[PDB]
């Protein structure tokens, strides 16, 4: 069973595969490295050198004739950011000077995406009201949602929901169109509202009742769906106003009140 | 862990248990 | 209160989608489809439709035929009985042939002729099933990853059921077709050859389909918490980098010092699948074949522990 | 802030326990209150490791085993030599597997997402506590508890199966081991299929969604989608985990013997016998 | 349902089916008393 | 007494109702079944 | 009582009940088939 | 010296410090209930 | 001192107070059950 | 010398170095309790 | 005091216990039946 | 419900059912008590 | 003493004592069940 | 519960069953002494 | 809380209720100590 | 705090309170020093 010594064939396949192993690790961190890299300083934002086993750059061919991507190529973000160091050291956490929310800083903050809809593999704009999707309803047995009261994080009743927009390819509710007491039309993610009234162990429990039916978004307060981002085409929504949208709802769950950004003690 | 000590629970198993 | 990503609050139904035309000559698709609303609550409530092409006809007769063979032959170690069967069902099995008759292909059809029968043809169906998922990924320009996935799983399957009883001239090597005897396969596979624990290959096998459950948990629970922001879009993350894909890349940063990117994610966790199988087909192989005994080989390697390292009687006592 | 787009994320707020007081960076690294509690308990439980690896027969790596102490210490307090390193090294542990939980909180806080990550991780934290403590407790001896070795708690794993008989006929061990599969096989999926997405062949360009519908449909029949396949592998490894724990929790306590007599009930159910 | 006089038939009725079937599970559970008493 | 219809769902109730009385008498009877002193079946 | 056909669908409590008794109907068959008292097969 | 609470905040440290504190107080409790010459309750 | 509580919110305090005080307890109280000298179950 | 603070802040260069000190004393107090030789506690 | 229904739904409530009910009785009638004094099936 | 009148027909009845419910317990438990008492 | 519902909701609280209270009952009751002594069901 | 006045109430029905549930568990554990003392 | 006269008001609500639970474990731990002594 | 008055009432404070402690700690181990010492 022995090769040459101690040396055995399972010993070798196990040393081969250890190999392949170490080098599959560097493999995948050169992986890794697309974006985001190279790594810079804290405070002078001067860039790091780059990986000694780093190779080529990696081209997307993009669909739709929207050309190549390059991940590597993808501006940094601007140094300067709205904020100060709560103490001056490389770890310490920025402050923001002004509105988070509107500022986009920590839970708040967006990235810069493209500036066009998303597509569905034939050309249309992916995410549509449900009225221009191509003959998409809601389930029947499923809440209308038309209509309904909308409730905000500091339990005020903000609005009613106005319209419904859908995804053409995944078949799926990606945002709802509040009117607010003031008549503004704002988007507000379908992963950030609750929907109460329609809850399956109360259709299995034996019960009548009135429960009311109502969606609640705890993310933001009544107020700061006045402050929501809009859109620049109507019935269009590009892939930076949805990161738009999703920040500023994502990061009331730290700035929608001082006390969510407070410890438990 | 118990109030016991090890050597008294060794004990108490050697002897009360597995002596008597 | 807080909507946490899990089911589905309001589905939405509309005409099915027959897919996107294929890119070579497909005979087209059997457009047999369904709705499942529960099915709708966790992820697409569409069923169907399906594509039935050469392939797929050949995988799934001879499967069935496979399969037949493996019901008829409980059906008759039943003695025709359906309460026997329902009885001794996890213990009905199709068995190899036994030692004497090597790894003939020429068996008896009760003393083993069935056993090879039936491998014969599910093998057919495993390699039709892999060449039909490698022509469904050629036909939409899709890349091959899921085939050679599947082929590593066909690996340990092979050098489970033919190549290493082929290899060692023995049809009784072989795993039989039954519930509990395959089990019963598997307790004295590792019993005959010393433990298989101590096997290197199996220790990297679970480690890898350890890291596999680790990766799958962590990669769920991330997507799902990012389902605030597009996270599960990961096609368009990758190709255009949002919000949800930093913030997904720095929570790991902050948490272990590192992180993968959208797409890395997906080769990091296609990697560890595809080596749990690897790993099991490579040390199932060299098991007899090369080495009979792993603990005596642990021993020799330095990392085989004896009674003044560990004694284990303590925890076989409490467990009586 | 070192990523590129880092900066603007790292802010103050978020923390559970602590405020300002732990809330910075080291490195790539956030701390945090359970930061610094779990690096304490984490150093003090490898340095124990290795304190009482130097006080026995060997250093090889391989070969270390921090052992429990003895079954008739019962659950006693046992000295450090004899058992009592194994029980602090398992308090370090637990300290350390909880504030690394309740660190992932405050992470995720910080980020604005949900407590998937922590409550997913906790699961396996619960597996760990199931082993190491829940189960000695209810055995009523801290020696039922596997050693802290490489290779030794391999040993423990082999000789608890095999004081039941034949620990494959555990049907919630059944569970777990179907969970495990489906799970590696599920991961193995939906790698391939968002890979193959992203890397077309014949020189086309990136697919979208709608494709990899269009593949699972072709090959399969049913596609569960996007947000669904990844719902369904968390479901998948969170319960391969959870009824790992129950199967070992449930052996030496609630069901004793051999596990393949317990199959004698199918064969007494008065419809077939 | 929604009106007393609804919700006062619907009682009626099921207040009616439950006797019945209590008289049938008690004349049951007295002929197995008279059979084989379960308190000796 | 009528009023507990005004609370409880008359059809969902009696369908939860019925399934468990379903499942309590299938659990005596195979109880029943199992003790030797009232298997109505092995002995004559 | 008649008025059941009010809150119960005829058209779909007919198939449980068919099925459901159906199965039990195969239950009860072969737990008499099960037992040597009873079994009308295995001996003339 | 009292320049240290210009660094650090009293109302985290106490919470901090307390915790602390617990656990030390439980391990060296539960050293002493380990050595037969301290312990103070298996014995009289 | 009332001090303390315009830093400390009462309710949180008082809960984690609590909590920790039934652990301290239930910890106590299991320990001295499992000596022979304290249980008070056992024997008469 | 004076200057090392112009490179590392004192909040965390405290807060390691006291997590350092932790574990070190730590470690070293059970290592001297594992010993028959330096352990105070068990023999008089 | 009715004033308890106030802060009550008596339907959630009502259903929640009943469900405690039942598990608590299945569950002391399992335990009877474990028991030999007060197991009332096996013997007569 | 929500009236002081109306909540305090749910009490009426919550409290009747609750009375006849701990009387048959009762029976329940003095029949077992004279035929097997726990006590003593 | 009554300002403590100035601070704690009523529902949630009751909810919280009841569920805590249950636990305990049952741990007690079991321990109970465990010794000889207390026992009181497996012998006369 | 906002006005001291309906929390009054609250806290008057809350000590009424605490002390209806102190009596209860007092005559359950003096019974229980009587019977076997864990105490001497 | 926010005045002075709340914080009065909660500072000797607690400090009461504390002395009074030191007072019952001390009543408690006193006879313990006669029944039993851990020192000696 | 932020100015050097309120630091300094705060280090007395908690200064106060550490001297208390570590009295009550001191006292405890004299009494275990004088019951059972562990050097010598
Ligand atoms: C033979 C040894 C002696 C003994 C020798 C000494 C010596 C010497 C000292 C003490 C001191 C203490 N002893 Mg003593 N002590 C003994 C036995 C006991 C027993 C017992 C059950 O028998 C108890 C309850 C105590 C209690 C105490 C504390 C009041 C005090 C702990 C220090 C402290 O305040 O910081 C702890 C700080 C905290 C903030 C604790 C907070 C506790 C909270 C309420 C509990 C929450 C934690 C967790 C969630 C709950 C428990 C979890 C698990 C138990 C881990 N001792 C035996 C009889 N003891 C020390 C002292 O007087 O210092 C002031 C001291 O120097
Ligand atoms: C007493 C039991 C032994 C033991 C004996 C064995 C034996 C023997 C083997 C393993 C193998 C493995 N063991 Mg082991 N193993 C032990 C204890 C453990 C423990 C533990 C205690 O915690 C763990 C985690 C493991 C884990 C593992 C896995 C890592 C590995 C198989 C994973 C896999 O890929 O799925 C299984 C996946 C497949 C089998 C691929 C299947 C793909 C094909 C194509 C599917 C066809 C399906 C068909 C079309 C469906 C229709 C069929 C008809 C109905 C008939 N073992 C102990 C030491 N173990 C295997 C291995 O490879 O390791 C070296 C193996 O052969
Ligand atoms: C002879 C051996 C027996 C057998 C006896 C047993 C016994 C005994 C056990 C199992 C258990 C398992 N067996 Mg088995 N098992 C057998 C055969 C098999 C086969 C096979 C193909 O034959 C398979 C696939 C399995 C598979 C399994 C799994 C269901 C399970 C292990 C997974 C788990 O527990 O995850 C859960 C994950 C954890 C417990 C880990 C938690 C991780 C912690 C929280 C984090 C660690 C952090 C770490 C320190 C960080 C350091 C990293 C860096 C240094 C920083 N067994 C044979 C028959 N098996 C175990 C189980 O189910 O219990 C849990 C169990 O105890
Ligand atoms: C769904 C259940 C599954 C699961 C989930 C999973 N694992 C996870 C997570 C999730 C969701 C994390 O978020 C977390 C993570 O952050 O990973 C990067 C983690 C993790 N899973 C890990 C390990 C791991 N998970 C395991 C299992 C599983 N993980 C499951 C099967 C296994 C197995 C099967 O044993 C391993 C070894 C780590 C990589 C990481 C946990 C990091 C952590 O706990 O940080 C603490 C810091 C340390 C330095 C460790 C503590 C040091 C100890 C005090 C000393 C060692 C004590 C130990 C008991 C010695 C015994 C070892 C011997 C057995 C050899
Ligand atoms: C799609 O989104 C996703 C990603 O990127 C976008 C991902 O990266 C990821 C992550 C996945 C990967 C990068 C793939 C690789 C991961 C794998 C194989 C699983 C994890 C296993 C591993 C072995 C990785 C390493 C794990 C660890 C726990 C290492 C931890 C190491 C250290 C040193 C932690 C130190 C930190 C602390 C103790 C807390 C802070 C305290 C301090 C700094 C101490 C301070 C004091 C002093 C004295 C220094 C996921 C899941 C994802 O879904
Ligand atoms: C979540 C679990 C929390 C458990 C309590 C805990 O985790 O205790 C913490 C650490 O315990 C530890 O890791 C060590 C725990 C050892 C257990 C044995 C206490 O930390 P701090 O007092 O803040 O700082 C300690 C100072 O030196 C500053 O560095
Ligand atoms: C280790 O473990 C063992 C072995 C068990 C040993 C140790 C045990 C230990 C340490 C146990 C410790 C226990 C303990 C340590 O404090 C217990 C304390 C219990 C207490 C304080 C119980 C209090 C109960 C109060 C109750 C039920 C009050 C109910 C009130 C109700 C329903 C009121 C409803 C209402 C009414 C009517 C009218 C409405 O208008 C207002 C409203 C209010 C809705
Ligand atoms: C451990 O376990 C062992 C060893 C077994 C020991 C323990 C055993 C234990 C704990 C068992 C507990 C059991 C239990 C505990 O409550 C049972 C309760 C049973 C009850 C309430 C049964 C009630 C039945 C009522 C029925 C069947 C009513 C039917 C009414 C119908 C169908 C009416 C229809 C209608 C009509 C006609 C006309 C329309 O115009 C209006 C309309 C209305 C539509
Ligand atoms: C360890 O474990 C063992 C070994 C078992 C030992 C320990 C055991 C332990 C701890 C057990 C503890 C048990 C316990 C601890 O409280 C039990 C309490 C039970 C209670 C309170 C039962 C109460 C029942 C009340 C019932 C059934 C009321 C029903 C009322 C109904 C259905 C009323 C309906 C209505 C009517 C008619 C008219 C409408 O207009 C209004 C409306 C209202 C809709
Ligand atoms: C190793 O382990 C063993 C072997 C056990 C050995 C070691 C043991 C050790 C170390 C133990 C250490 C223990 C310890 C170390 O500090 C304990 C400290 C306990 C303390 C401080 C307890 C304090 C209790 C205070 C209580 C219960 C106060 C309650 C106040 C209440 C409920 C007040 C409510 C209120 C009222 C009425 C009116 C409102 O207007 C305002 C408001 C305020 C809402
Ligand atoms: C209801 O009744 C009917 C009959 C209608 C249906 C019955 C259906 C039932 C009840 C089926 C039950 C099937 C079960 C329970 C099967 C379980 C199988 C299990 C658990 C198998 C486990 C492992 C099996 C393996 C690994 C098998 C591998 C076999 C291989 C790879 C064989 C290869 C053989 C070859 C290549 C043929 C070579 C032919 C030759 C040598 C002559 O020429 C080359
Ligand atoms: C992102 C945080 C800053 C990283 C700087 C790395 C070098 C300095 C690390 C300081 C660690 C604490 C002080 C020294 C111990
Ligand atoms: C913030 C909550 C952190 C803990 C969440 C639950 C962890 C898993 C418990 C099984
Ligand atoms: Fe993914």
């Amino acid at each position: 069973a022995y090769i040459v010594g101690t040396f055995d064939v399972a010993e070798l396949a196990f040393l081969l595969f250890f190999g392949f192993f170490i080098a599959l690790v560097f493999y995948l961190n050169r992986e890794s490295r697309r974006e985001g890299y190279p790594l810079e300083d804290e405070q002078t934002g001067k860039i790091h050198p780059g990986s000694l086993f780093d190779g080529d750059k990696k081209a997307f061919q993009l669909p739709h004739g929207r050309g190549t991507y390059v991940p590597e190529n993808v501006a940094r973000d601007d140094i300067n950011v709205p904020g100060v160091r709560s103490f001056r050291s490389a770890g310490a956490p920025w402050v923001p000077t002004g509105d988070p929310m509107k500022d986009g800083m920590g839970p708040a903050a967006w990235a810069n995406r493209s500036k066009y809809p998303d597509l569905t593999f034939d050309g249309r704009p992916r995410i549509v009201p449900i009225a221009q999707s191509h003959e998409l309803i809601i389930a029947p047995n499923d809440p209308q949602l038309i209509g309904w009261p909308v409730m905000a994080a500091d339990k005020k009743m903000v609005g009613k929901v106005s319209d419904i927009w859908v995804d053409q390819a995944e078949h799926m509710i990606r945002y709802l169109e509040v009117e607010t007491t003031t008549g503004k039309k704002v988007l507000a993610p379908m992963m950030v509202a609750s929907v109460h009234g329609n809850s399956l162990i109360d259709a299995l429990l034996p019960i009548v009742e009135d429960k009311p039916k109502f969606v609640e978004i705890d993310a933001i307060t009544a107020a700061q769906f006045e402050d929501v981002p809009a859109l620049e085409t109507p019935g269009i929504i590009t892939r930076y106003e949805e990161d738009r949208v999703q920040a500023y709802f994502g990061g009331g769950y730290m700035y929608a009140m001082p006390e969510r950004a407070e410890p438990w003690l | 862990c118990s109030g016991n000590t090890a050597s008294g629970n060794i004990a108490a198993e050697q002897a009360a248990q597995e002596a008597a | 209160a807080t909507y946490q990503n899990i089911f589905t609050q309001v589905q939405v139904t509309g005409p099915p989608e027959m897919g996107v035309p294929h890119l070579d000559g497909s005979e087209g698709r059997v457009e047999l489809t369904g709705h499942n609303y529960w099915l709708g609550k966790i992820g697409q409530a569409q069923i169907g439709p399906i594509y039935l092409g050469l392939l797929g006809t050949i995988s799934l007769t001879f499967g069935a035929a496979a399969i037949m063979i493996i019901g008829l032959n409980f059906w008759a170690q039943a003695g025709w009985s359906p309460q026997t069967f329902m009885r001794e069902f996890f213990w009905l099995s199709l068995d190899p042939p036994g030692p004497e008759y090597g790894f003939s292909p020429f068996v008896p059809l009760n003393e083993g002729g069935w056993f090879i029968m039936a491998g014969a043809f599910l093998t057919i169906a495993v390699l039709t099933w892999w060449a039909r998922t490698y022509t469904r990924a050629k036909a939409l320009g899709m890349g091959m990853h899921i085939p050679w996935a599947f082929a590593s799983a066909i690996w340990l399957f092979l050098v489970l059921g033919f190549i290493r009883p082929m290899l060692l001239g023995d049809w009784s090597e072989a795993v039989p077709y039954g519930i509990f005897s395959h089990l019963d396969w598997t307790n004295n596979f590792s019993l005959r050859y010393g433990n298989l624990f101590y096997n290197p290959f199996h220790a990297l096998s679970i480690v890898f389909l350890y890291g596999s459950a680790v990766l799958f948990a962590m990669h769920g629970a991330t997507i799902l918490a990012l389902g605030r922001y597009g996270g599960e879009r990961e096609i368009e993350q990758i190709t255009d980098r949002g919000t949800a894909a930093e913030r997904g890349a720095l929570f790991w940063r902050w948490v272990m010092g590192f992180n993968a990117t959208f797409e890395s994610i997906h080769r990091w966790a296609w990697w560890f699948a595809v080596l749990t199988t690897l790993t099991g087909g490579i040390g199932i192989l060299i098991t007899g074949t090369v080495v009979d005994n792993w603990y005596l080989w642990a021993q020799e390697h330095y990392y085989a522990p004896e009674t003044f390292n560990y004694d284990p009687s303590g925890a076989i006592a409490g467990s009586t | 802030a070192l990523l590129s787009f880092e900066r603007k994320y790292r802010v103050r707020g978020g923390t559970l326990i602590g405020g300002d007081l732990f809330d910075f960076w080291v490195g790539p690294f956030y701390v945090g209150f359970f930061g610094v509690t779990t690096a304490i308990s984490a150093l003090l439980g490898t340095a124990l490791i290795f304190a009482a690896a130097a006080q026995g027969p060997t250093l090889n790596p391989w070969l270390i085993s921090i052992n429990p102490p003895s079954i008739e210490a019962g659950l006693a307090f046992a000295p450090l030599s004899e058992g009592g390193y194994w029980q602090v090294i398992t308090a370090c542990a637990v300290v350390a597997f909880s504030s690394w939980v309740l660190r992932q909180a405050e992470i995720s806080r910080k980020l604005g997402m949900s407590y998937h990550v922590p409550i997913a991780f906790g699961v396996a934290v619960f597996a760990y506590v199931t082993l190491n403590v829940i189960r000695p407790l209810w055995m009523g001896a801290w020696g039922n508890g596997f050693p802290y070795g490489i290779w030794t708690h391999l040993d423990w794993v082999s000789n608890v199966g095999y004081a039941f008989g034949n620990f494959h006929y555990n049907p919630v061990h059944m569970l777990a081991i179907t969970f495990f599969f489906t799970n590696c096989l599920a991961l193995a999926l939906h790698g391939g299929l968002v890979l193959s997405a992203v890397n077309p062949t014949g020189g086309t360009d990136v697919k979208t969604p709608e494709y990899e519908d269009t593949y699972f449909r072709d090959f399969i029949g049913y596609s569960v989608g996007t947000l669904g396949i990844h719902r369904v592998g968390l479901f998948l490894a969170l319960n391969a985990g959870f009824w790992s724990a129950i199967c070992i929790v449930i052996s030496g306590t609630l069901y004793v013997g051999s596990w393949i007599e317990f199959w004698d009930f199918w064969k007494k159910i008065p419809i077939w016998s | 349902y929604l009106t007393p006089e609804e919700a006062q038939e619907i009682h009626k009725g099921f207040m009616g089916t439950f006797v019945l079937y209590v008289a049938i599970a008690l004349v049951a559970h007295a002929l197995m008393w008279a059979y084989k008493p379960w308190f000796g | 007494m009528w009023r507990i219809w005004f609370y409880f769902d008359i059809r969902r109730a009696l369908v939860a109702l019925h399934v468990g009385l379903a499942v309590l008498a299938f659990t005596i009877h195979f109880i029943l079944l199992s003790t030797d002193r009232y298997n109505w079946l092995e002995r004559a």
